[PDB]
């Protein structure tokens, strides 16, 4: 239970960086947390996932370039994107789960374009 | 498991034995009236068991001199609980049975003590009946030789000794009766079955037939046997023989004058030729039947004595008397069919005894809801059962047994040589006479002299040849016990290991020393048929021999695999017969329930229902009321519908049993390039593993894998239940039509 | 009263359905969704590649049992002689062979569980199992434990409730996909045509499998059944993937989309249909058996002439059984061609034959037990 | 050449097989539609019943 609004997307040249910020005005986050992309011609893959233990998982394609972190108080998760490549171009969505209390909750995404 | 409850009750019985022993004459017998009064006042047989068994154990000691062992008390309680008491051979089973049979007979019903054959029935009823009579109870004895009146009286006694066949025969005839007072049996109440494994397992394979004899009789049974041939199979293993010389079918098409033998117009001629072929090559002379007084009389397979009145069904009897050139008799036609299983499941309490029952406890639980209770002996069994001696064909085997009995006879040690058949018994007897040793032969050609033979078989120097009368207490002489008492020599292995151990069980008695030895050969019956096939010719190459035996763990296990396959086949046929009778059992219960009512309005309803279906086939109540007063106008009507109704029921029920029999046999299917299967496994072994171990175009990939979920196992009966069900409806309508026409029209 | 035993077959489905949502220890459950290419309705339940994959303790269902069943049936039919001796024996035959099968499924589950858990990662990032070699083995164990119970249910629910349990469990999985209708609301417009076409194929299958060759045997007819079922298409799917095993490492012609691929596909349906039903129902066996116990086909000589009779009968009969099953395999793509549809859904195929098949099989079994209380009674 | 003469034989073989009854088809399909639709409703509800239940 809450809503997710995310920001921090934009256009950058390869090698640049960006920081995605995912806020929840209704705020719980006290779970399982992730970022997934879904470029067109699509299907989405999970870019980063942080557990309730604060365990951190990334796919091999992203490994080390992205960092997931979570800010207490105000509900926010940050996806720190470094050394961006044209393959990273996609809308980026922030999702939450309680793990097995079910379904992820989407968010209206942020567009990211590496030109 | 439950053995602790049995030894407790036994100690209770033995504790109060002192307040009886002195009672002497007439007061111990008075206890019977005491138990009856208490049961009349609400007491239960469980409440009176400790005192009732103590009364019988003292009464037995005074009458027969035998005082029941505490293990025999245990056996009686297991019998009383509705279970099967397994007491090894020689532990006195017959005495033990008198404890629960007395107790459950106090309440005024019949108690059926069942045994395998009538010799054991007459012997036990005379020996044990003296104990029941001492206590003031009446003991009946039911034989095949007794008249309906005499059987009715035996059934009216408090206790009835009989055989499994006679009890089923009586039940079927009681359900053929014209008048309710012609019935013999009382309500089926308690069945204590001696030799349960033979009755409820071995002999549960066959059903019970009662053949009403009516004939359009001899028609060209002579001609069928006249055709003959020599083929050349009678399948060595599979025993029935069929005519696959196609010159066979072509030669037959000339003899009886036909273009196509198997054409439907020419049937019953094909049936006759197969029967006559079966008569000549598929069964021998004295082995499974006898030529006596010009009739062919049957050797009963494991009971071993002949059955005078019975006939081969499906026309086989006539084919054999045509084979022997004898008088071809009137034609057998089947009336009623019950199975020993479904018959004894009507008894409402049943128990059993034998030493062999443990092996099959899976059936006793499943079919009869009985659990085998293993009972400790009470004296150690010292009988020495020696391992099998395995020879090549039958010549060295028979010479070896003849040499064994010679050595033992020269020492005075009594010998009993069992065999399976008449022909093999006289083959071994000539080897005894030809070659010099005095002996008696027990046969069923000799079945008059049996008691005279058995009395002599335990004496010093006794030599006895026996057929399946081995199923047979042999008492022991004064000085023989030390002498290697009652050497038993089997000539061949039986289809079941239990049967083999009952032949062994004829020796050793309570604690007596003894020895049993089986002699076996590669041409013996099992080994060449349902003997495990492969082991033969391989070892039929070694060992042309018989000076000294063939000893290898390979042949003994291959022999053992054979005998276990036999027991498997008999088990499969047993389960086959049960499933098919289960649909006929319900129809049988319903019809005999209805026939008891017409013997004890119904006909008007039957004409009403019959007319209803006639009208609906092409109004109903208007016409019916006219037939009503027409029926009222015309005590003879009710007694004339009684005969018309009972004729129609029994006539349609007879055609129904014949038709139901031929459907159950013909419903079956069976499950199953260069082993195109070999890699067809590897193909299927991959398309499970590597298929969806990968989808590497993603789950955006194609539909080829998931999107087929392989259904069906790959490894029905109820078609028989459904049709036999529709056919029973057909039988009701035909009963209802026949009585409607012959009551009102005639 | 069948009704009070009917309560037990719904109860056994209730426990099967409740176990659908028990997750595997090694799932990160978020990635199990958003692998969703559609709306699901499940947790641990996906719509992707026209697949309902539910990765849970039951993920691989009774399916490893069915493949072990078909392998051992092929195995006893020569190859290994040890099973052939069990085949012809009986009682004992079903016993040890089904016991061997039972142990063959449970070993086949371990490798099917292993293969499903690794390849599921390559779908979702490189990511989201658990802490990635020791911890697979608990996921081979827990998934094999899923089939093991699901196997236990089948032989419990056949001896307690309605008809044979393995068939109703497979039937339960196919029919449980009702969210497929929900997912497809999506795209009155032509819906009338789709509903008429699903009733048109359920009447087409019901006219075909309930159809019977009467072969009289001497009012007893030995039915030559149906015009031979599912085991054709599953067999068919194998060979394309084996020469296609070369895909991952060392292709386009075996593509199931392409008309080289549907002709190679359709040729294999016919061959595996024909062969399997040349064996499974009425080879030489039903002839050599009529000679042991029984009569003949009227006017036809027993022996070789009976095996020639039923073989010619089988051949001409099987062509339409075969071509009927190839068409039920290719129907979904035509239904998905003019379609209102995504590549998500069951409409048109072998999913339907099992659904209609287990329905008839379980309907006929009810009544076989229901024949006591109608026309057992008489003369009153 | 072979072909044309076999297919006819196969076709002739099929009608002597008496395809089932006429109205039996409609009743039979009335059975299969009823079986799938019940389990559909039965399985559809039991999904939602577990859903609200697993709010735990
Ligand atoms: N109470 C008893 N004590 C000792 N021996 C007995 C007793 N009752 C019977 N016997 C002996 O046991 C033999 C019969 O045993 P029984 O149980 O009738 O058959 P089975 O041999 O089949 O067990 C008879 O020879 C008889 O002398
Ligand atoms: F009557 Be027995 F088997 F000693
Ligand atoms: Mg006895």
């Amino acid at each position: 239970q809450v809503q997710l609004v995310e920001t921090g997307g934009g256009l950058v040249q390869p090698g640049g960086s960006l920081r995605l910020s995912c806020g929840a005005s209704g705020s719980i986050f006290n779970y399982a947390m992730g970022w997934y992309r879904q470029a067109p011609g699509k299907q989405r893959e999970v870019v980063a996932r942080i557990a309730t233990d604060d365990s951190t998982m990334y796919p091999d394609s992203v490994k080390g370039r992205f960092t997931i972190s979570r800010d207490n108080a105000k509900n926010t998760v940050y996806l720190q994107m470094n050394s961006l490549k044209p393959e990273d171009t996609a809308v980026y969505y922030c999702y939450y789960q309680r793990t097995v209390m079910s379904q992820p909750y989407w968010g209206q995404g942020t567009q990211v374009t590496v030109s | 498991r439950t053995l602790n409850r049995y030894e407790k009750i036994a100690n209770d019985i033995d504790a109060i034995r002192g307040d009886y022993e002195n009672l002497s004459d007439d007061a111990l017998k008075h206890k019977t009236i005491e138990f009856k009064e208490r049961l009349e006042k609400g007491a239960t047989t469980d409440d009176l068991l400790v005192e009732a068994f103590a009364v019988v154990r003292e009464a037995s000691r005074r009458v027969t001199g035998m005082f029941p062992f505490k293990v025999q008390l245990m056996g009686g309680v297991a019998l009383h609980d509705g279970n099967i008491a397994e007491m090894k051979t020689g532990e006195g089973k017959t005495l033990t049975s008198t404890l629960p049979v007395y107790l459950n007979a106090l309440t005024g019903k019949g108690v059926h003590v069942v045994t395998v054959n009538e010799y054991l029935a007459s012997r036990d009823a005379e020996q044990m009946g003296k104990i029941f009579e001492f206590l003031g109870l009446t003991v009946g004895l039911n034989l095949n030789s007794m008249s309906k009146d005499e059987k009715r009286e035996a059934y009216a006694a408090d206790i009835t000794y009989s055989t499994n066949n006679e009890l089923g025969f009586d039940y079927l005839r009681d359900n053929m009766v014209l008048y309710k007072e012609q019935m013999v049996q009382r309500p089926l109440h308690f069945a204590v079955i001696d030799e349960v494994d033979s009755i409820l397992i071995d002999e549960a394979r066959t059903p019970l037939i009662i053949s009403g004899q009516a004939a359009k009789s001899t028609k060209l049974y002579v001609q069928a046997n006249a055709f003959v041939r020599t083929l050349k199979y009678t399948y060595d293993i599979k025993t029935k023989a069929v005519q696959l010389t196609e010159e066979g079918m072509t030669k037959a098409e000339k003899a009886f004058g036909i273009d196509n033998l198997f054409d439907v117009k020419h049937v019953a001629l094909n049936h006759h030729i197969n029967q006559a072929l079966k008569a000549h090559v598929a069964m021998q002379k004295d082995v499974d039947y006898v030529v006596e007084d010009g009739q062919v009389v049957i050797v009963d397979s494991f009971t071993g004595r002949l059955m005078k009145g019975r006939r081969y069904s499906e026309g086989l009897h006539q084919a054999i008397e045509a084979k022997e050139g004898l008088e071809i008799q009137n034609e057998s036609m089947t009336l009623a069919t019950i199975t020993f299983q479904n018959y004894f499941r009507m008894y409402e309490k049943l128990a059993g005894m034998t030493g062999t029952a443990k092996t099959e406890e899976e059936e006793f639980r499943n079919i009869y809801n009985m659990q085998v209770v293993t009972i400790p002996t009470n004296r150690p069994v010292v009988r020495d059962d020696r391992p099998d001696l395995i020879y090549r064909t039958m010549e060295g085997k028979f010479k070896a047994v003849a040499e064994d009995v010679a050595q033992r006879y020269m020492t005075g040690q009594p010998v009993l040589v069992g065999t399976v058949a008449v022909e093999t018994s006289e083959l071994i007897s000539k080897l005894l006479k030809n070659k010099g040793i005095p002996h008696q032969v027990l046969n069923a050609k000799n079945h008059e002299r049996e008691a005279q033979i058995i009395e002599e078989a335990g004496q010093k120097g006794a030599v006895t040849i026996a057929t399946n009368m081995a199923g047979t207490d042999i008492k022991l002489g004064e000085g023989v016990k030390e002498l290697g008492g009652l050497a038993v020599v089997g000539t061949e292995r039986h289809e079941s290991r239990r049967i083999d151990n009952q032949l062994r069980g004829r020796s050793g008695r309570q604690g007596d020393p003894g020895i049993t030895q089986f002699y076996l050969s590669m041409e013996d019956e099992l080994m060449r048929r349902f003997g495990a096939e492969r082991t033969m010719a391989m070892l039929d190459r070694f060992g042309m021999d018989d000076s000294t035996p063939i000893q290898s763990k390979m042949v003994s296990r291959a022999v053992e695999s054979s005998q276990k396959r036999v027991e498997g086949n008999n088990f499969d046929s047993r389960k086959q017969l049960l499933q098919y009778d289960d649909v006929l059992r319900q129809q049988r219960e319903v019809i005999y329930k209805q026939r008891f009512e017409v013997i004890d309005e119904i006909v008007e309803n039957m004409i009403k229902s019959s007319l209803e279906r006639a009208i609906a086939a092409y109004m109903l109540e208007l016409i019916m009321d006219r037939i009503i007063t027409k029926y009222n106008e015309k005590e003879q009507m009710r007694e004339f519908e009684k005969v018309i109704v009972l004729r129609a029921v029994d006539s349609k029920w007879m055609d129904h049993i014949d038709a139901m029999d031929q459907l159950r046999q013909g419903i079956h299917l069976r499950g199953s390039k260069k082993t195109a299967i070999a890699i067809a496994v590897a193909l299927a072994g991959f398309a499970t593993v590597a298929s969806y171990a990968q989808y590497e175009d993603g789950c955006s990939g194609e539909l080829e894998r998931q999107h087929t979920f392989a259904g069906g196992p790959g490894a029905p009966l109820r078609e028989y239940q459904m049709e036999g069900f529709a056919m029973f409806e057909h039988m009701i309508e035909s009963i209802e039509d026949e009585v409607a026409k012959f009551v009102m029209k005639a | 009263d069948i009704r009070n035993k009917i309560i037990f077959t719904l109860l056994m489905l209730i426990v099967f359905r409740i176990g659908t949502f028990i997750p595997v220890p090694s799932v990160n459950t978020d990635v199990l969704k958003l692998q969703d290419q559609l709306n699901a309705f499940g947790v641990l339940n996906i719509f992707c590649g026209g697949a309902l994959q539910n990765f849970s303790i039951f993920a691989m269902g009774v399916m490893p049992y069915i493949t072990a069943s078909i392998i051992v049936q092929l195995l006893q039919m020569d190859v290994v002689p040890k099973f052939a001796e069990w085949s012809k024996q009986g009682e004992m035959g079903r016993r040890k062979l089904a016991q061997f099968t039972r142990y063959f499924t449970i070993v086949l589950g371990f490798i099917q569980a292993l293969g499903m858990s690794y390849g599921f990662n390559n779908l979702a990032g490189g990511m989201l199992i658990q802490n990635p070699i020791g911890t697979y083995l608990l996921i081979a164990v827990v998934l094999t434990a899923g089939t093991a119970f699901l196997m236990w249910l089948g032989e419990q629910i056949t001896a307690k409730g309605v008809g044979n349990g393995i068939s109703i469990i497979i039937f339960a999985g196919i029919v449980s996909g009702i969210p497929t209708i929900l997912n497809q609301i999506y795209a009155i417009v032509r819906l009338l045509l789709v509903a008429l076409a699903v009733v048109a194929v359920i009447v087409g299958v019901i006219y075909i499998q309930q159809a019977f060759r009467k072969i009289p045997i001497q009012s007893t007819h030995l039915p030559l059944k149906v015009n031979p079922v599912i085991f054709a298409v599953s067999f068919l799917i194998a060979p394309p993937t084996i020469a296609s095993f070369f895909g991952t490492n060392d292709r386009r012609t075996f593509d199931y989309t392409h008309p080289v691929g549907m002709t190679i596909y359709v040729v294999l349906i016919i061959a595996f249909t024909y062969f399997y039903a040349f064996v499974q129902v009425n080879p030489e066996q039903m002839a050599d058996n009529l000679k042991k116990q029984g009569g003949y086909i009227p006017g036809i000589r027993p022996g070789k002439n009976t095996q020639e009779y039923v073989t010619r009968i089988l051949y001409r009969l099987t062509l339409v059984g075969s071509l009927f099953l190839a068409f039920i395999a290719v129907l979904p793509v035509f239904f998905v061609n003019f379609a209102n549809l995504p590549p998500s859904a069951q409409i048109g195929g072998t999913s339907l034959l099992i659904v209609v098949g287990v329905a008839l099989e379980t309907m006929k079994q009810l009544e076989s037990q229901l024949v006591k209380r109608h026309y057992r009674g008489f003369i009153k | 050449q072979r072909v044309t003469n076999f297919f006819k034989e196969v076709v002739r073989e099929l009608k002597k097989v008496s395809w089932p009854n006429r109205k039996e088809l409609v009743n039979y399909t009335a059975v299969v539609l009823a079986t799938v639709a019940f389990f559909t409703v039965f399985f559809a509800v039991i999904d939602l019943g577990i859903s609200q239940l697993i709010r735990l």
